[PDB]
């Protein structure tokens, strides 16, 4: 029963182990994500599209 | 759109009308009537 308990708690640390690669993976779509967000700011500032312009008045 | 010489332009020619083609009109409207009337008397003056 002991090994079994033992076996079980290296299932434990096993799952941790995954969950942990799974929070880096996160991690890493969060940082690029946030790239992408930057990225849309700045298309919508220079974007072409724009009609705009100060008035002389 | 992009507006930006005609309203330039327009605002120039506001600022050229109000204070150069204006102020030349007020004078010459104020003194038309009497340098008239006073360089008719002259004529008539200088001549007798």
């Amino acid at each position: 029963e002991l090994q079994a308990r033992i076996a079980g708690e290296q299932a434990a640390i096993q799952n941790e182990t995954t969950k942990l690669q799974m929070i880096a993976q996160l991690r890493q779509a969060e940082q690029a994500l946030i790239s992408e967000q930057r990225r849309e700011r700045n298309m919508r500032i220079l974007s072409s599209g724009n009609q705009g312009m100060p008035t002389i008045q | 759109a992009f507006e930006l010489f005609t309203p330039l332009f327009n605002k120039i020619d506001q600022t050229t009308a109000t204070y150069v083609t204006d102020i030349s009109s007020r004078a010459i409207a104020a003194i038309t009537p009497v340098v008239s009337v006073g360089l008719t008397l002259g004529f008539i003056t200088y001549g007798w």
